[PDB]
């Protein structure tokens, strides 16, 4: 139908080959909703013109206005060919720029897909690299190559050049295609057109006759060239056309016997024609002569466009005359044609039938793609597989296998919904009924409305007008309707007045689960759902009730009838619910969660543990405006994490909160987000650029350092520390780097320390998070003694007992199997691109015995002092070596490590720290009296007093002795130069040559350096390889693309960080050093503006807030 | 279709301008471009008058009526009546309103069976208004305003309001004209919707101020 | 303010009501009063008081009213004047009623006046017109 | 607004415990362990701004206590967690 009810939709729903969500990815906006609009328009849902018109593709009033789409939203497409009807479901994904959050968890989530490529922009950059990360998931991408609307006819070159053009674009295709999927049989098929008539002599004799050569056997296939399954189709559209190879080949069919199979081969391809009887051959050709498209069909689309504007007729009447394209009368009534343009091409050129068609047939059932997507995100075992048919439950296999039964409480996927309200702008209140207005308000504009019902409220008094002309007639209509006349658009009361109230939030998904019964049930259980982790590990969760033989807190069984599928606006019923199509949570979204997907049944597989985050880790510090605003702006934040994905609000490395993004263009653009709506929030924000790290390439000569590369005239890794300026505590013949080993309780905790450069490879290896303290300790996934710690040990070559260390181990080799059951931390958080790793001996209960780790063996039984060790490492790491933020690419190497003192007298540093644990101080049983303090160890089993002689955790206790190792470990590395890694990632801009040199210097201006300037041989564009900072790109990609786009397509891809000489320090220490003059560094610099004041976001504290007892030397008597 | 008009390089077209579903009247503004415009739009179709209505740049706020009469208040002369009545033709009553209580359009939406008056207007007034279109006449307001043809933009083929208006309200306004009422506005979210764009059931008129998606909304309320 | 408005400073005039007098609200804004600090245009002389229209753009204080609106610098625009006034058509008009309407410098008038606003306004002044409940 | 920390006191045996009497519901006060031969030690509440008024109390009742820690108004000296 044109308005589709809702009872017919959801049955069609049922019906199969009727799911597939696309998405539309190009550019921000190239035309992109214009090309959108059109179709809509074509298609026939919600009042066919009222759907399409600058209505839905920027799902916000906002994002219009801007330019910049953002949110994703759901609406129905529904078309009827005849017989058969289709349905897609669409979801207006953003199609936003490189490094988004908002595009990729897009992509996941809608089970189709469509490409949209510039046939005068080339392929788009944005859209390839979104692709391939969703190449990794299951879905139908459909090749359409759009606007050569653009080339052909606005432009206005010859079709002889289009063909030339279209090699280009597909050969694009082609290396995209290359990336994940195969890429042979699109060669093959530019080879020789098709599979069938292999000979250009043959077809001479098969083509004077009327036969249906040049077959494909029509195949399944996902963006691979069998030419789309013989329904190829060119998409464009900006004044109702759609053209299509599909359509061109109809019209020739028309005109002359050969059919249209015959042309799904040739005008694909650059075919030629003898025309002595329309002998189409690859031969009969020079330097491209005689092609198709310049003598006919593409000749006479400029004919019809010229005409339409002027209004002539007759020119408009010759296309009509070939079938039946409208000739166009009473809709240019006053002249001024704008609609009448629209008409005449809507009837016989749109490809709806053809795209809708190849999306639906290519999958016979909704059941193929959604019970196959449950491994490429996430099981409900990481090990054992438990959302797989294992595990037994009923519904849990159906649903796996999809479709169900005929019931199913609905287990949704949501990595991004529609926008958080307290009004709802985009979203109908559900007044009349709990839910349903597509039919329902059709139904009351009939019924209540008219005349019978109206009069009675009140329309012959119009709320009791008395002695007037109101209740002088005493009117009472004939059914006072805008119902069968403008295809149902208006009603009394179409729009509702938009109250406040608790059902405000809106929202599309995606299901996993198949048909569902109205009166659906879903458990509100743990901040994680905990039966469904159970199940990650060996299988400890079970079918049972939440709360009962599988433990789980809070417990709550609620029960959600709002439910809807979006149509843009308006709610609608589901409870014949096909598996794939949108369906997410109506008014509440109070009973879900982002860290585990919806729990329902109590075996249920957690899709998302959680989205994306930048690789540098972006932040910027979010501040209240005003003080009294700053509860609302905490409350912000929390509505947005639900409409756009990520941010620290809770759960903070820095500050209070801080927002972060995919990347440093995206930073930007989620700080306008958090302005508009949620709890009416206003931002101040200070952004000294996005934080880089330091590396430490160079150590002293000076104390214990067994491996480096100091000397006595070589101090820095460029010129001398004295040179460059600066941190000069000693003189530069030992050079000035040293004071590396330290001493603090009296010889209670002496240690020294070695910081080396970490091997790239293994930094990037690193990097990727496979280190994890979840994988090894705890109950939140894989097994803690059994096959997993093997995999730890492989990357990371730390052991349960470690002599030999990781600067070492890894260099003869790497990729070992072995047990891990101690740990020093593998970075500032237990996970990261660092470690820590110690071959000390044991002196006396030292350097073992961490936050659960219990061997038995070595230092005696696993007792008193180690877990320090474990603790101040990741607060030494978190902050930079000159307290900022953090720094990578080092290897720490613990020497020597001593717990026990012989000097038997104490210290002033010691006494302090005794008063503080409220015991006397000792190291060998000096004393009688006070043998509990408030140190760790004697928490953990006691004291060492009886157990064995000498005791040394009397005096330095534990907390203490953390903060001296987060001093220490800083300490050491501050006197040392410390090198600037700066976070850069290579440009790969296609562009001209001709701008390319332009578009290269201001580059250069942003400090960039050029890898490698090449030209492609294939495709239109030209590239340079120049790395490019992410710091000083901010809103840089934004700026030229739009300012010239096709001229300079910046597609950015990260590599790995750029280490440069120059070291960033807070104070330039003394002026004479840099008048000798060697650079300057360690000082206020290029360096320092990425380091400058990064550190607060709010942060953890003032500036900096720490105590040591490394001072003093005389009174702890030691020679470091 | 719809065409996006100016006026003194204002969105106002229809203080100006005024356009029904025949009789165009345009006020001698300073200038003659805008005026020359509307006429070639509106060519062998709508005679336009060129008269500046009450002898000044007003027009579309101080006239009611579409085409079975064609109201004016008492403020005009009988030369400025005149000259209106030769203007268009001469079918249509062009008749001066006694007792003025009101500055007329602003009171008076009207369509070509009913009227949508005041109310507050006087009795013996109302029934002058009644008699010279034609039409009924319907006592009732729009919810907030008293001022109905300006914040009601009322045609046969569809009705403007503003968001302010209320559920019931609407819901029986429609009843009561026999045409849906649609929430909405122009001119980036102007009070004034009716000044914003003037309507006739053949071709739309609307300021500049309007976005992309709004006039589309409006083509789709009239019918074009 | 706008300026860009609609049009000129039309044609001959009186000015009278000047700078500190006090003037109907005649609007649905919770101000009865607007108070006239000064009156925008009028560049002046020697002890010469910036005099207000019937047209005329002013700046305002509502010296009484609603108190989310009381005290601050307001604007608006004079609708009526005490003292008389000839016309381009040589005819004077009269009220010994006076009063402005709140006004954004955007030139747009917030809902409906109430109570007979001059033709000189109506024409200046298009969203005055708009919502006008009577023009003479 | 601020959070307090832990000035840290080691009592007698004898008036340890009649401090405690007064000293628990009055103020906050954590980690108190009574012994008959390795003393009382208390932690008493305060910022450091407040550190009058809790031991005015003491004062009053028992004296000194045989240690009086006192940390810096900055940090606890073990990292705070307070308020």
């Amino acid at each position: 139908m044109v308005l589709n009810s809702l009872d017919k939709m959801i049955q069609l729903q049922k019906n199969t080959a009727n799911i597939r969500n696309i998405c539309v990815l190009a550019h921000v906006d190239h035309g992109k909703t214009t090309l959108a609009d059109c179709l809509i328009s074509s298609n026939g849902i919600i009042s066919s013109r009222l759907a399409g018109k600058l209505r839905y593709m920027d799902s916000r009033e906002d994002e219009q206005i801007r330019g910049i789409t953002m949110k994703s939203s759901a609406i129905s497409l529904h078309y009827a060919t005849g017989n058969e009807e289709y349905l897609i479901n669409l979801i207006d994904s953003p199609g936003h720029v490189d490094f988004s959050s908002e595009v990729s968890t897009a992509v996941r989530i809608c089970d189709g897909c469509i490409i949209v490529v510039d046939a005068v922009e080339g392929v788009c950059p944005q859209t390839q690299a979104v692709l391939r990360q969703a190449w990794l998931e299951n879905i139908r991408p459909v090749l359409v190559i759009n606007k050569i609307d653009r080339l052909i006819v606005e432009l206005k070159f010859t079709p002889q050049e289009a063909y030339s053009h279209l090699k280009n674009i597909l050969e694009q295709i082609n290396a995209l295609t290359g990336t994940l999927f195969t890429s042979k049989v699109l060669e093959e098929r530019a080879e020789r057109e098709t599979e069938s008539q292999v000979n250009p002599n043959s077809e001479q004799g098969e083509q004077v006759y009327d036969w249906s050569t040049g077959l494909e056997d029509t195949d399944d296939s996902h963006l691979y060239f069998s030419p789309e399954q013989g329904n190829v189709v060119f998409t464009s559209a900006i004044d109702g056309w759609g053209f299509g190879i599909e359509h061109f080949a109809r019209i020739y069919s028309q005109k002359i016997g050969i059919k249209k199979e015959v042309l799904m081969k040739t005008l694909w391809g650059d075919y030629y024609i003898n025309m002595k009887a329309k002998k189409i051959m690859k031969g009969d050709q020079a330097k491209g002569k005689k092609p198709l498209f310049v003598q006919l069909i593409l000749e006479n689309i400029w004919s019809l466009y010229d005409a339409v504007l002027k209004k002539d007729k007759d020119k408009i009447d010759k296309i009509v005359t070939s079938l039946g394209l409208k000739i166009g009368a009473r809709e240019a009534r006053h002249s001024d044609p704008k609609v009448q343009i629209n008409a005449i091409c809507s009837q016989w050129l749109p490809i709806s039938h053809a795209v809708l068609a190849m999306v639906c047939q290519k999958l016979p059932s909704p059941l193929d793609i959604t019970a196959e997507r449950v491994e490429r995100l996430m099981c409900t075992g990481s090990q054992t597989f438990d959302s797989f048919p294992p595990e037994t439950q009923a519904l849990k296999a159906a649903f796996m296998k999809c479709g169900s039964e005929d019931t199913a409480p609905v287990i949704i996927f949501v990595s991004k919904m529609f926008a958080v309200d307290a009004k709802a702008l985009p979203q109908n209140k559900p007044r009349p009924l709990t839910q349903e207005e597509i039919a329902q308000r059709r139904e009351r504009a009939r019924q209540r409305h008219a005349e019978k019902l109206a009069a009675a409220q009140g329309q012959a008094p119009l709320e009791p007008t008395q002695d007037g002309s109101a209740i002088e007639t005493c009117p009472k209509g004939e059914e006072p309707r805008g119902d069968e006349q403008q295809v149902e658009s208006m009603t009394p009361k179409p729009v509702l007045q938009e109250e406040n109230n608790q059902e405000s939030f809106i929202a599309f998904a995606r299901v996993f689960s198949g048909v569902a019964r109205r009166g659906k049930k879903i458990f509100v259980l743990g901040p994680k759902y905990s039966p469904l982790e159970f199940l990650r590990r060996v299988p400890l969760g079970f079918s049972a009730p939440p709360d009962g033989l599988p433990q789980v807190p809070h417990m709550a069984y609620c029960a959600l009838e709002n439910l809807y599928l979006l149509m843009g606006r308006e709610l609608e019923y589901l409870e014949e619910v096909p598996p794939g199509n949108v369906l997410g949570i109506g008014g509440l979204q109070d009973f879900v969660l982002k860290s585990a997907t919806l729990c329902s049944l109590p075996s249920c597989p957690p899709f998302i543990p959680l989205n994306f985050e930048a690789t540098p880790i972006v932040r910027v510090a979010v501040e209240p405006k005003h003080p009294s605003e700053m509860p609302q702006l905490v409350k912000g934040m929390k509505l947005l994490n639900q409409a756009d994905p990520c941010v620290q609000i809770l759960i903070q490395e820095t500050g209070e909160h801080v927002l972060v993004t995919a990347g440093e263009v995206h930073l930007q653009r989620c700080l306008d987000d958090l302005k508009e709506r949620f709890a009416k929030i206003h931002i101040s924000v200070s952004e000294p650029i996005i934080p880089f790290r330091e590396t430490i390439t160079k150590p002293p000569k000076v104390d214990m350092v067994n491996e480096e590369i100091g000397k006595q005239q070589k101090v820095a890794v460029i010129h001398q520390m004295k040179e460059d300026q600066s941190k000069i505590p000693e003189g530069i013949q030992v050079d000035s780097d040293g004071l590396i080993t330290i001493t603090t309780p009296n010889k209670l905790a002496t240690l020294s320390v070695r910081a080396m450069p970490l091997p790239e490879e293994v930094t990037q290896i690193l990097e990727e998070n496979s280190d994890l303290i979840r994988s090894m300790e705890q109950l939140t996934s894989s097994l803690n003694e059994g096959e997993n710690t093997h995999m730890i040990h492989q990357k990371t070559q730390e052991k349960i007992w470690e002599f030999k260390g990781k600067l070492e181990q890894h260099l003869t080799g790497r990729r070992w199997r072995n047990i891990v059951d101690q740990i020093w931390s593998f970075g500032p958080r237990k996970c990261g691109p660092n470690i820590l790793v110690n071959k000390s001996e044991d002196f006396q209960n030292s350097v073992w015995t961490g936050p659960a780790d219990k061997a038995s063996k070595e230092a005696s039984r696993y007792r008193d002092l180690g877990n320090s060790i474990v603790s101040g490492f990741q607060l030494a790491t978190l902050s930079g070596p000159m307290c900022e933020e953090p720094l990578m690419g080092v290897c720490f190497v613990l020497e020597k490590w001593d717990l026990s003192k012989f000097e038997e007298q104490g210290a002033s540093d010691l006494a302090k720290e005794g008063q503080e644990e409220n015991e006397t101080c000792s190291g060998g049983n000096e004393n009688q009296e006070l043998q509990d303090g408030c140190s760790e160890a004697f928490e953990k089993r006691t004291s060492q007093k009886g157990e064995s002689p000498l005791t040394d955790c009397y005096g330095p206790f534990s907390g203490q002795l953390i903060a001296t190792m987060k001093e220490a470990c800083r300490y050491a590395l501050q006197v040392k130069p410390q090198r600037l890694m700066a976070a850069m990632y290579t440009c790969d801009i296609m562009a001209t040559g001709d701008v390319l040199g332009r578009v290269y210097a201001v580059l250069s201006k942003r400090e960039g350096r050029v890898l490698q300037e090449e030209m492609k041989e294939g495709t239109d564009m030209f590239i340079i390889k120049a790395v490019l900072p992410v710091a000083e790109s901010f809103g840089f990609a934004d700026e030229i693309r739009k300012r010239t786009s096709g001229l300079a397509s910046p597609q950015l891809v990260f590599s790995h960080w750029e280490i440069i000489p120059s070291d960033p320090f807070w104070v330039p220490t003394t002026e004479e050093e840099y008048l000798h003059f060697g650079e300057k560094a360690d000082s206020e610099n290029q360096a320092r503006k990425y380091m400058n004041a990064v550190r607060k976001r709010k942060g953890l504290y003032v500036e900096e807030k720490i105590v040591e007892h490394a001072e003093k030397q005389r009174t702890l008597s030691k020679n470091k | 279709m719809a065409t996006r008009l100016q006026y003194e390089n204002s969105c106002d077209v229809g203080v100006f301008l005024k356009l029904t579903n025949k009789y165009c009247l345009v006020g001698q503004c300073g200038s003659k471009q805008f005026l020359h415009t509307v006429e070639n739009r509106l060519a062998d179709h709508i005679p336009v008058v060129e008269t500046s209505i009450a002898g000044t740049r007003i027009v579309g706020r101080l006239s009611a009526g579409n085409k079975n009469g064609l109201l004016l208040p008492n403020t005009c002369t009988d030369q400025e009546l005149q000259q209106i009545r030769n203007s268009l033709p001469d079918d249509v009553v062009v008749q001066r309103i006694e007792e003025k209580f009101s500055a007329l359009g602003n009171c008076i939406a009207t369509n070509d069976y009913v009227a949508l008056v005041h109310p507050d207007i006087d009795r013996e007034t109302e029934e002058i208004i009644a008699d010279v279109l034609g039409v009924e006449v319907f006592r009732q307001t729009v919810s907030g305003n008293v001022l109905v043809g300006t914040y009601c933009a009322l045609t046969n083929q569809g009705a403007l309001v503003h968001p302010m208006t209320s559920i019931a309200d609407q819901d029986e306004l429609s009843s009561l004209l026999q045409v849906p009422l649609v929430a909405g506005t122009v001119n980036r979210g102007n009070e004034c919707v009716a000044a914003g764009c003037v309507v006739n059931d053949w071709t739309a008129i609307v300021g500049a101020d309007t976005t992309a998606t709004e006039i589309s909304v409006i083509e789709s309320i009239f019918a074009l | 303010m706008s300026k860009a408005q609609a049009v000129g400073s039309n044609y001959r005039v009186s000015l009278g009501l000047p700078v500190g007098a006090v003037m109907n609200s005649a609007d649905n804004s919770g101000a009865k009063n607007l108070y006239v600090i000064a009156v925008k245009g009028i560049k002046g002389r020697l002890n010469r008081l910036p005099s207000a229209g019937v047209g005329d753009m002013v700046m305002a204080t509502v010296k009484k009213g609603k108190p989310e609106l009381r005290k601050k610098v307001c604007t608006g625009l004079v609708v009526r004047q005490r003292k008389h006034w000839k016309r381009k058509d040589g005819v004077y008009i009269y009220f010994e009623d006076n009063a402005g309407v709140m006004c954004n410098p955007k030139g747009e008038v917030k809902g409906n006046i109430l109570g007979p606003v001059a033709k000189e306004c109506s024409d200046l002044w298009p969203k005055v017109a708009t919502n006008a409940g009577t023009i003479v | 607004e601020r959070a307090h920390m832990r000035l840290r006191f080691i009592l007698p045996v004898n008036e340890g415990k009649k401090l405690k009497e007064k000293l628990k519901p009055l103020i906050k006060v954590i980690e108190s362990e009574d012994y008959g031969q390795q003393l009382e030690i208390v932690c008493l509440i305060d910022p450091g701004c407040f550190r009058e008024i809790d031991e005015l109390i003491k004062k009053e009742t028992k004296g000194k206590g045989s240690l009086e820690v006192l940390n810096l108004k900055d940090v606890e000296e073990g990292d705070e967690k307070f308020e």
